[PDB]
């Protein structure tokens, strides 16, 4: 995907705009998003494949856009575009300092359809077939990088002005790991763009997917589906559990989620998932467990179990230990989350007394 | 949220479907800052 | 199985026997070359190949490593005539005549910018010109189909074009591809089997009078280059008189 | 109807569905109209309201666009009239489709106005009493079709009746009247009123076709086949499932205002939904792509609103919450992220039913997915997230969505654009 | 003993599995694994890269029918990069440069020994001994 703004002239915003985007070709245009521009009063777009006056065309007009950012999902039936005029209006005052707008993003596919069918498919999986050789060739190389590389333990000082000052070697390992890292991710990326345009032009044909034509059973779809589906899948039904929450009583979601089950959830998501999960999750937890009396002995267990120098887990420390101390503001009404830290904090210090 | 829709008043009337199921998403986005940022658990 | 043309010229010019190992006599670029083809486009430390601290000479690296092959194998052994067949008929010296053309506008028959573009592609027809010398001369000889294929071709009319040029102040500046031009006239006149391909303006006419405008310029009215240019010149200009009455 | 094959009666095909949504395609009037207002409005000169809207005659050359923006502004005088009639003309024959009544609120208005437009169908002290056997069509409410800024929108004037006409598609009389049950109609600014109708086909008797698409019901019942089962015979394309949605979203649009006669053909389909409605949503959500799963929202939201229309007949709200629930434990088994995501945003307007139920099945499916996700954790990706704080797997070469910003554009390319300055 | 009769088989074999009941994941592991193998039979030993060019050269003339596959990453990845070789020193003097006071594990075989006597590097064939001195030592920098 390409991206660069390009700069504008007169910049004085009472007058009018005019911006004209070519693909160069028909395009089945379907997604366009623009990021919200404060000093614009009036936005509209304007749609032609032959000519301006022989076949043109708007689709949507938007003024609120000084405080908000148009969005336009899906449009279905999709127009067949390859002409885009973009008119704008500025603030109505035309004063303003220099400027510069923001171009925004346009999904659409590129071939269509109501032969290049055929041949269109056989090159396009010869080049997800390159992408993939490629995509594989990264992989080792990031793979070879990380291998050479290790996190000392924060369990001493030295550690921790290894952490404070990182030595020269250090930053520019970190940094050819996170150029790896980036290169690895763009090919991961162009290569799912690939496999799904793939996927579509067979769908085009009639050859529907498999679809679950040999078994049902969730215990096996659970454990065969992808990480990122899964990801994705939990976001989305946490994010629908917090929403059902707040919109209330459901008695039968406190008898689930007892001690085990929340040490289990806990444990499972907030060390290892993505941050935005790990944040719904720990909120999720507070907000139906936090009156619990077992709560706050839950806190003080996971983190003796986590914080422990026995601890041979990696997990990002730091992170976690933000996400616990927000846990325990929100949860510091219930009387036992103090209770249990202190007696904590007691038995650690319990060999200095003989 | 925008409230911006695309001009699909010349197709048949789906546009009040269309604002709906704008109005679908809108309620569950407000309730969710609603959820984790105001009603503090208490 | 930058620019298009040397990568499919290194395709063709690898499929010559011999090639290979040539081509591996300096390692890091070879394999950079291969690294360039197959679509990777990278080493293997992770850094772009266009932006490798060597990149200006990946051009240059086919076409240059063809003429030490040619130098290095002569046309008396076997090995020679052999190279010269294969490269006829998988095209590899039509490629040649082809790419010439394309790169030189005599078909068969942004001032930076300009000057670093007129600069890359006058040294690329110098390296093309300099490595087809090499293929006339050794250091059915000659190929039936050259004899038909140097006859309504671009090699003739492009000695024409470039010797039209004939500006007094150019030698001053434009050494390389005059040396490259004295060198296969020299292969042009020495080769026993080239002779009969340019004798049935004419090219001796036109080559006197450039050496009797030169010699009034200069004999009659200068650094190590410019010294040598002339020296050489003279001695080749009088090597192919002497080829050319017989 | 004697010596016409229906398009029903034929088994479906992609070329069958091609022509059926043909009859369903719908356009613009171009012949010029007419009308005439109540003495309290002044109608807006067409160009006033191309303030914002400056390229209106450019896309259509002929300009009956332009002036079928036809704007009177409400000269608010000291009476609160409570009933209005605003007359309709139509010079040229033609089939309208539904009519476009659009209305903005005041810029002040801070109340809900309770303004109801309804007209009652045609058959041979206010005008709907009065009258009440004489009104000509609908029927509907203002609150319907307002938008989601709360100060405009735009109502829907269309019935299964609407498409026959007063005889063979001929105009007789067409008359929009608004009655409220300051305060009242004074509270609503400016009307815009289009016309638009139905694009011409190459099918021989398209009223009796489009009679015989809305009149029976079987049609209902084998398109609902269509969509739900896909058996080895039953090999139907996505571009024809497509086309199936495009023909129920029509057919429920143009059965949402039907009057308590009309009835029978909404349950007639909505008893099919209910039977298959779980088939319909696992397939258009679970096993086809973004653009279908899209088609189904749709319709669903079309659904919902005809069962919240007709009070006296069950709603659909609890039975879609049993549907989606049911489907619930296939999601590990979707195909694409933009399919869940219109799933999930169906279910969350309709948890306000039964939530125990969505609340156990949302925890079960949890905690049967959480395990699963902490086992697939590898030590490369535990070192790169606390090193570098890199969530996203390199390693795992499959993808389910890219959540640029409230979108979900995986299966669609990322466009590249060269911008061309032309006009300054 | 890899290059032995009994083994040369295996590398024919392994092309064949590789070059066509495998997941993706399990596909992408048994790649990974063989091209290691090779790697690691190729380091050093002449023997054993005459019999892989053999190899290659056979199954290159036997291929019916265009580059692609596997066959394309291991021979990109295989040849066309510098050979590895593992360097081991030692010294009567501490070898300092290069470590760090954080508590780095390093676990390699017991003969390379262990403290500041000792020092093994894995570096590129094609690199010269003033490297290793101003690598491995502050005095030569």
């Amino acid at each position: 995907p390409p991206h660069q703004s390009i700069i504008i002239e007169r910049m004085h915003s009472g007058a009018r705009r005019f911006v004209t985007l070519d693909f160069g070709r028909p395009i089945l245009l379907t997604d366009v998003l623009i990021p919200t521009c404060g000093d614009l009063a009036s936005l509209s777009i304007d749609i032609w494949t032959l000519g301006e006056e022989v076949d043109g065309r708007r689709l949507v007009v938007a003024t609120d856009i000084s405080t908000h950012s148009l969005i336009l999902h899906d449009l279905i039936p999709p127009p067949v575009c390859r002409f885009m005029k973009i008119t704008v209006i500025g603030r109505y005052g035309s004063t303003n300092a220099r400027a510069k707008i923001p171009l925004g993003f346009y999904y659409g596919h590129t071939y269509i359809l109501p032969p290049e069918i055929d041949q269109h498919l056989a090159m396009m999986v010869a080049l997800q077939e390159d992408i993939q050789c490629r995509y594989n060739l990264a992989c080792h190389r990031l793979e070879t990088l990380l291998q050479s590389i290790d996190l000392p333990p924060l369990n001493s000082a030295n550690n921790a002005q290894y952490f404070l000052r990182k030595p020269d070697k250090a930053v520019e390992e970190d940094s050819r790991v996170f150029s790896a890292y980036q290169d690895c991710i763009q090919l991961q990326l162009q290569l799912n763009l690939a496999h799904n345009a793939v996927q579509r032009l067979k769908v085009a044909l009639g050859a529907s997917r498999k679809m679950l034509s040999e078994t049902s059973n969730p215990e096996d779809l659970i454990q065969t589906s992808s990480t990122e589906q899964l990801r994705t899948i939990i976001r989305y039904l946490l994010d629908t559990l917090l929403s059902l929450l707040h919109a209330s009583v459901p008695a039968v979601l406190q008898s689930t989620f007892h001690a085990q089950a929340c040490e289990e959830l806990f444990k499972h998501l907030c060390i290892s998932g993505t941050p935005k999960i790990r944040l719904h999750t720990g909120l999720l937890l507070v907000q139906l467990c936090g009156g619990e009396r077992w709560w706050g002995q839950f806190l003080s267990n996971v983190l003796q179990e986590l914080y422990n120098s026995e601890q041979l887990l990696i997990f990002p420390q730091d992170r976690v230990f933000m996400l616990l101390s927000c846990i325990g503001q929100r949860s510091l009404s219930n009387s036992g989350v103090l209770e249990s830290l202190l007696n904590l904090l007691d038995n650690l210090l319990s060999p200095l007394q003989p | 949220v925008s409230q911006a829709l695309d001009a699909r008043l010349e197709v048949g009337l789906e546009q009040q479907a269309e604002l709906m199921l704008k109005m679908m998403s809108t309620l569950e986005a407000d309730s969710i800052l609603q959820a984790l940022t105001n009603t503090s658990p208490t | 199985l930058i620019p298009a043309h040397s990568l499919a010229a290194f395709g063709l010019f690898l499929r010559l026997p011999g090639y290979a190992e040539v081509l591996l006599k300096e390692r890091k670029h070879a394999q950079c070359l291969l690294r360039l083809v197959l679509g990777v486009t990278d080493d293997g430390e992770g850094s772009h190949i266009l932006q490798s601290p060597s990149a200006n000479v990946l051009p240059t690296l086919p076409f240059h490593v063809l003429r030490s092959l040619f130098s290095t194998t002569p046309l008396t052994t076997d090995d020679g005539v052999l190279l010269r067949r294969m490269a006829l008929e998988i095209g590899a010296l039509h490629l040649i005549l082809v790419c010439l053309s394309a790169l030189s506008h005599h078909s068969p028959r942004d001032v930076e910018q300009a000057l670093t573009k007129q600069r890359l592609e006058e040294e690329h027809v110098t390296c093309l010109l300099q490595v087809l010398a090499s293929y006339i001369n050794p250091v059915n000889a000659l190929p039936s189909v050259l004899l038909e294929l140097l006859s309504q071709s671009c090699l003739i009319p492009a000695m024409s074009s470039y010797l039209r040029n004939d500006s007094v102040l150019d030698m001053a500046r434009h050494v390389p591809l005059y040396r490259a031009l004295l060198e296969l006239l020299r292969a042009i006149a020495s080769c026993a089997a080239m002779v009969p391909l340019l004798l049935p303006t004419s090219v001796g006419t036109l080559l006197a009078k450039m050496k009797t405008c030169v010699d009034t310029y200069t004999n009659r009215l200068v650094p190590d280059i410019q010294k040598t240019a002339e020296i050489v010149y003279a001695a080749t200009t009088s090597l192919r008189q002497a080829n050319q009455e017989k | 109807i004697s010596g016409v094959d229906l398009l029903v009666d034929q088994p479906f095909t992609l070329e069958i569905l091609t022509s059926l949504v043909e009859l369903t395609r719908f356009e613009t009037l171009t012949p010029r109209f007419s009308a005439t207002v109540p003495p309290c409005w002044v109608e807006v000169q067409q160009e006033q309201q191309q303030r914002r809207h400056p390229q209106h005659l450019h896309q259509q050359h002929h300009g009956d666009a332009a002036q079928h923006t036809r704007t009177w502004k409400l000269q608010t005088d000291s009476n609160s009239w409570d009933e209005h009639v605003f007359e309709l003309v139509l010079p040229k024959a033609c089939m309208v489709g539904h009519v476009d009544f659009k209305f903005v609120l005041n810029s002040n208005i801070t109340n809900i106005p309770q303004i109801q437009v309804t007209l009652l169908k045609n058959k041979a002290c206010p005008f709907l009493e009065d009258h009440k056997e004489d009104i000509l069509c609908g029927p509907v409410w203002l609150a319907s079709g307002l938008d989601l800024s709360g100060h405009a929108g735009m109502l829907t004037l269309t019935s299964p009746k609407l498409v026959k006409g007063m005889a063979g598609g001929k105009y007789r009389s067409f008359l929009i009247h608004v009655k409220a049950v300051l305060r009242g109609c004074d509270l609503l600014q400016e009307v815009s009123v289009t016309i638009r109708r139905f694009k011409k086909t190459s099918i021989s008797k398209e009223r009796v076709q489009r009679c015989a698409m809305l009149q029976f019901s079987e049609f209902h019942e084998k398109l609902l086949n269509t969509l739900c089962r896909k058996t080895d015979d039953g090999q139907i394309t996505e571009h024809a499932q497509s086309l199936v949605l495009d023909t129920l979203c029509w057919l429920a649009g143009v059965h949402s205002n039907g009057p308590g006669s009309s009835k029978e053909g909404n349950e007639n389909l909505l008893s099919k939904t209910r039977k298959f409605l779980s088939d319909i949503v696992r397939v258009c959500f679970f096993e086809a792509g973004r653009s279908i799963a899209h088609k189904c929202a749709r319709f669903l939201a079309l659904c919902i609103s005809n069962g919240k229309c007709d009070p006296c007949q069950p709603a659909f709200g609890p039975v879609l919450l049993k549907a989606l629930l049911d489907n619930m434990s296939f999601l590990p088994a979707a195909t694409t992220g933009g399919s869940v995501y219109w799933y999930f945003v169906l279910l969350n307007y309709v948890k306000d039913e039964d939530l125990a139920g969505c609340s156990t099945a949302c925890a079960s499916l949890l905690t049967a997915v959480s395990r699963q996700l902490q086992d697939r954790l590898t030590p490369m990706e535990a070192l790169l997230q606390t090193r570098y704080g890199l969530y996203s797997s390199p390693f795992d070469p499959v993808l389910f969505d890219l959540e640029m910003s409230g979108s979900s554009c995986k299966n669609v390319y990322n466009s590249s654009i060269g911008v061309q300055s032309d006009e300054i | 003993w890899l290059g032995g009769s009994e083994v040369n088989p295996l590398w024919t074999a392994l092309l064949f599995l590789l070059c066509h009941g495998l997941t993706t994941q399990q596909r992408t592991a048994i790649e990974n694994a063989t091209v290691a193998f090779f790697l690691q039979c190729i380091s050093c030993h002449p023997n054993n890269q005459k019999l892989m060019a053999q190899v290659l050269c056979e199954l290159f003339q036997t291929s019916p029918q265009n580059i692609s596959g596997f066959i394309r990453r291991l021979f990109l990845q295989l040849m066309l990069e510098d050979e590895k070789v593992t360097m081991f020193l030692q010294s009567p003097c501490p070898l300092y440069k290069g470590r760090i006071n954080a508590t780095s594990h390093v676990i390699q075989h017991p003969m390379y020994g262990a403290g500041h006597k000792f020092r093994t590097l894995h570096l590129p064939v094609s690199t010269t001994l003033s490297d290793v001195l101003d690598r491995v030592s502050d005095t030569p920098s």
